[PDB]
């Protein structure tokens, strides 16, 4: 089942035997991390490391106690020791809570891993804050996102996005504390 | 070293230096290709390194410090404790203090020989080998 | 021919300014470029801890890409992963592997073709015109879904520092073609998962493979633009010293060249006075 | 090297010196359009520094209109001779001096 | 300049002292010398200097030595012609300076 | 000042041909060998035709540069390349076993 | 500038004119350097393009008519617009312009004491640097 | 190019040690002092060697 014994370390040697004798061996992205999934630790009870991503930021990777993430089932919260977990999320906002402060970041929609160790791990693309999000240009183009609907099926899951990002968003800014 | 020439003098010199000196100007042609291929320090071959670290351990071996001239027969020993082992031990800064090191140390009864005798004999290349491993280098 | 060497010191001096000007050009795009890549170095990480690393893996169709530069003064940088291409196109090669080798930035067509042509497919190019930005390397992710290899190699320059730079093998599996066959262990380490997704495992490691492709591809491009500016800084100091070097002969060369034209000039002015005294 | 470059007459355009090249000789309207062409034609002339060794693309296009604006000015000046119909086999063209300052 | 050697010879010799003395631009010591050799009708050496510019030189700076006496030690500012430290009254001068002492801005 | 890194590939076979050429028109001398140590070669007219022909095509782009330098016609080169090649390997083992021990 | 000296020096300078051109030369030399270096202009560093551009307001600045002379109050009151900062406004292509946008309405009062005085003086320093945002420089 | 704060502890161990010595070769002249109000230096040779 598992016939190709791979990885970074197997394929130093191998390489080692066909590859000229001048050059050193490839660096790998496993030799720029230090945090692994099945690394058995990193909780230490109640605040557990969030790594909060993003494509062109890093927003948070300092530790939270809880995790309001926007599954495509749901709102779900994260604990320390929770179940390890792959969850595709919705446009929502991902609320992070260390204690009494409080910060929302509405995202775009894109995973969110918790593995085995505790660490948990959001993977967005735009993940704006909801200060910097207008009240007024979202129904502007959520009343035309409800409006144009073509027979053209690549178009209609586009505006099949545009509608549940604008109901979600408009959703989480009515309710603001 | 490389625009320097005596041709006259040559196969009229010292017959234990030209012994021991056929590979010094060898190993210093070729660190002088080494070095001209190499202008900056980002490209390691750790083959190179090796004349890098004989090109360095020699031109310190050959500078001398002035009006005190040195001995044909202790000027032979020196090169000869250079080109082959004996000075890799040291790094490249206290080889002007292993000189006077291997000098000093080195019974001066092999000195009369290599100078009575003029050329390295088997039987002294096997005593100055010997002399040359119970000295106490400075690089440790 | 006192001009001709006079009019190679007005060639050296402006040379030695061009490459001093682009010496600090590079110097700073180099961390206004920085600020970019230590930002872009978070999303790689937890699809390499939750996919692995399996650069050794015998995929039947494989996609390999090399990104190099579009501007060509980088000093051998386009040409390092040259080499290391066929040194990993030839280490993965075990059974008869089909290989499309693709080419981001202009400097890479005009080299994996001189190596490997045949099996050559995509040139990408003129990415870092603007900026690369994500939806970019969407895009260019997104036609190397059109073919369906099994596996994909992203052969890039990781930007450490701005003196080394060493080159990285990145390998993005295809889902369950080949990716969830190498983390069958006596069962499974991805069972561990729970998925919260709206469809199977099989269709959310479907979106989540093309996820780990478009940020590593974006990533790659990202550090090598960066270590493309980092050695041309590197590039354009050897080549004021070069100007300066060459100056310095030619300024030796010239004041020869002075004083024996004021000898000359003088001796013709000797001569025909001494001609009539 | 305006000879070379095939721009005939030849004429050096920052070394050619005339002392009816003051504005309240000539007027202003042709001293300021002399004084414009000679400006872009040594633009040029310092970026040719870089144009020949890079190739245009990084001078903000600032700097690459004035390539392009004294590439213009530059054969504008070359002008086929009522006596070179033999050499450059094109009929020569008298050009009048209001028709010089209005097209520079 | 040797009516300044001739000053700082009295002193040296006779008051057995340290003396310094300045010969502000021993360049021009030499563009004067040879401006006598040209108006004397000699033949001018390389690079038009005058066929003595060794020993017209080196006649000035030989009395600047220490004796039993005392000694006499010159400060000479030197100009450079052409940027040019090959030129040969920079290189004739230059063999008899034992120290140099560059003001920068 | 550029390097060979900004080199065309069709002039970096130049530049690799004609490096290998520049060594292969070096010879030892046999009134030289009194102070080269190297013996002198006499080449026949036909091997040096058929030893740069082969450079010039391309057959002996496989061989580095110095097994061209000092060396007699194109068999030598391939004799060199294997001497430098084999002391790649070899350059140890010289450690016991002596003609340099104490009693012999 | 660069070549162009005086071994007198300041000391034969218009006071007045001494306090503002000493750090007009200061300026002028540091652009030098940067000099040829202006057709990288995508290509900008943000300190280096400071002393860039100042540098062309200054070049700009002294460019004069060919029988024009400017007496000696009137040309430091301009230097003093170019120099101290009022004329960052002025885009490159119009200081030439810009200095009798400066001469013409800073009101002649201000000359006759600078011309009597000999140098800016605090009370003077106060006065010509409000008199010197009153004007209408070609800005856009 | 790089950074004040950019290279190793060592190398700025040189510059903070250099630019004392770049400012310690200053000394007041005594024949400067009519203009310039500081007192003049006379620095003997053991002191300077000691000294730096």
């Amino acid at each position: 089942e598992a016939a190709a014994p791979a990885g970074p370390k197997e394929f130093t040697e191998v390489w080692n035997k066909k590859a000229p004798s001048t050059l050193i061996v490839p660096e790998f992205p496993s030799n720029y991390t230090a945090v692994k999934a099945v690394g058995e630790g990193q909780v230490h009870g109640d605040a557990f490391p969030v790594n909060f991503y993003t494509p062109h930021s890093i927003l948070s990777q300092a530790q939270k106690d809880t995790v309001v993430l926007p599954g495509v089932d749901g709102y779900f919260g994260v604990k320390a020791s929770h179940v390890p977990t792959i969850a595709q999320l919705k446009p929502g906002v991902v609320e992070l809570h260390s204690g009494a402060e409080s910060e929302k970041f509405f995202v775009s929609g894109g995973f969110a891993f918790v593995h085995p160790n505790g660490v948990t791990d959001i993977c967005v693309l735009e993940a704006a804050t909801l200060d910097q999000v207008d009240p007024a240009a979202v129904k502007s183009a959520l009343a035309a996102a409800s409006a144009a609907q073509p027979t053209d099926e690549f178009e209609q899951a586009a505006n099949r996005a545009a509608i549940e990002l604008y109901s979600a968003l408009e959703s989480a800014v009515e309710a603001k504390a | 070293v490389g625009l320097s020439v005596s041709r006259v003098g040559s196969a009229a010199q010292f017959p234990g230096m030209k012994q021991v000196a056929g590979t010094l100007k060898l190993e210093l042609a070729q660190y002088r290709e080494v070095a001209a291929f190499a202008q900056f320090g980002s490209d390691l071959d750790a083959a190179t390194q090796y004349v890098l670290e004989r090109g360095a351990r020699l031109t310190e071996m050959l500078k001398q410090k002035q009006f005190a001239p040195i001995p044909i027969e202790r000027q032979t020993v020196a090169v000869y404790a250079a080109t082959k082992g004996f000075l890799d031990k040291v790094r490249v800064q206290d080889i002007v203090a292993a000189e006077e090191a291997v000098i000093s140390q080195v019974n001066p009864a092999v000195f009369k020989i290599l100078k009575a005798n003029g050329k390295i004999t088997p039987a002294l290349d096997a005593h100055l080998k010997a002399e040359l491993r119970k000295v106490k280098l400075p690089g440790a | 021919s006192n001009q001709a060497v006079k009019q190679r010191i007005r060639a050296i001096k402006n040379i030695g300014k061009i490459t001093k000007a682009m010496k600090m050009v590079a110097a700073s795009k180099m961390k206004n470029a920085q600020i970019a890549v230590e930002q872009s170095r978070g999303l790689v990480d937890p699809f390499v801890r939750l996919f692995g690393d399996f650069p050794a893996v015998n995929s039947n169709k494989s996609v390999v890409v090399a990104v190099t530069s579009d501007k060509g003064l980088c000093g051998g940088l386009n040409s390092n992963i040259t080499k290391y291409t066929r040194a990993t196109l030839a280490t993965t090669e075990s059974e008869g592997k089909d290989v499309v080798v693709v080419s981001i930035g202009d400097k890479g067509r005009s080299q994996l073709t001189r190596i490997e042509s045949q099996r050559y497919q995509l040139a990408i190019a003129d990415t870092y015109k603007v900026r690369v930005t994500f939806g970019q390397a969407s895009l260019i992710v997104e036609e190397l879904i059109k073919h369906n290899p099994q596996s994909y190699q992203i052969l890039f320059n990781k930007f450490r520092s701005a003196i080394s730079f060493k080159p990285t093998v990145a390998t993005i599996l295809s889902p369950d073609l080949l990716e969830k066959q190498l983390e069958d262990v006596t069962g499974n380490s991805l069972d561990a998962y729970d998925i919260e997704a709206s469809h199977e495992r099989s269709d959310v490691l479907r979106d989540l493979t093309e996820f780990h492709l478009g940020v590593t591809l974006y990533n790659a491009m990202l550090e090598n633009n960066c270590s493309e500016h980092a050695s041309r800084m590197s590039a354009m100091e050897n080549s004021t010293k070069s100007a300066g070097e060459m100056l310095g002969k030619l300024t030796l060369d010239y004041n020869r060249k002075r004083q024996a034209t004021i000898t000359t000039e003088l001796i013709e002015i000797i001569a025909g006075a001494s001609a009539l005294m | 090297s305006i000879a070379e470059l095939g721009i005939y007459p030849a004429v050096d355009p920052l070394d050619s010196t005339s002392r009816m090249l003051n504005p309240n000789v000539i007027g202003a309207e042709h001293y300021n359009v002399a004084r414009g062409v000679q400006k872009v034609l040594q633009d040029y002339k310092n970026l040719q520094d870089i144009i020949a060794i890079l190739g245009m693309d990084e001078l903000s296009e600032e700097d690459k209109l004035t390539v392009a604006r004294a590439r213009k000015i530059q054969r504008f000046l070359s002008q086929p001779f009522q006596v070179a119909e033999v050499f450059t086999g094109t009929p020569g063209k008298y050009v009048d001096l209001a028709d010089t300052i209005s097209g520079f | 300049a040797l009516t300044g050697l001739t000053v700082a010879e009295y002193f040296r010799d006779i008051e057995g002292q340290d003396v310094l003395l300045f010969v502000d631009n021993i360049f021009r010591f030499t563009q004067a010398n040879s401006e006598v050799s040209a108006l004397l009708g000699r033949i001018p050496s390389a690079v038009g200097y005058q066929p003595t510019l060794a020993t017209d030189l080196g006649g000035l700076q030989e009395r600047i030595t220490t004796t039993t006496k005392g000694s006499i030690t010159s400060v000479q500012a030197v100009y450079v012609p052409a940027d040019d430290l090959t030129d040969p009254a920079p290189a004739t001068t230059f063999a008899h300076l034992d120290a140099t002492t560059v003001l920068s801005r | 000042i550029l390097g060979m890194d900004e080199l065309s590939e069709e002039d970096k076979l130049t530049v690799a041909r004609a490096r290998k050429i520049q060594r292969f028109l070096s010879q030892p001398f046999q009134v030289a060998e009194v102070f080269t140590g190297t013996p002198g070669k006499y080449v026949d007219l036909a091997d040096t035709i058929s030893g740069f022909q082969g450079v010039l095509t391309g057959k002996y782009d496989d061989l580095p540069e110095m097994a061209f330098y000092m060396v007699g016609d194109i068999k030598e080169v391939k004799e060199k390349a294997d001497k430098m090649a084999k002391d790649i390997a070899s350059r140890k083992e010289a450690d016991n076993k002596k003609v340099s021990e104490e009693l012999k």
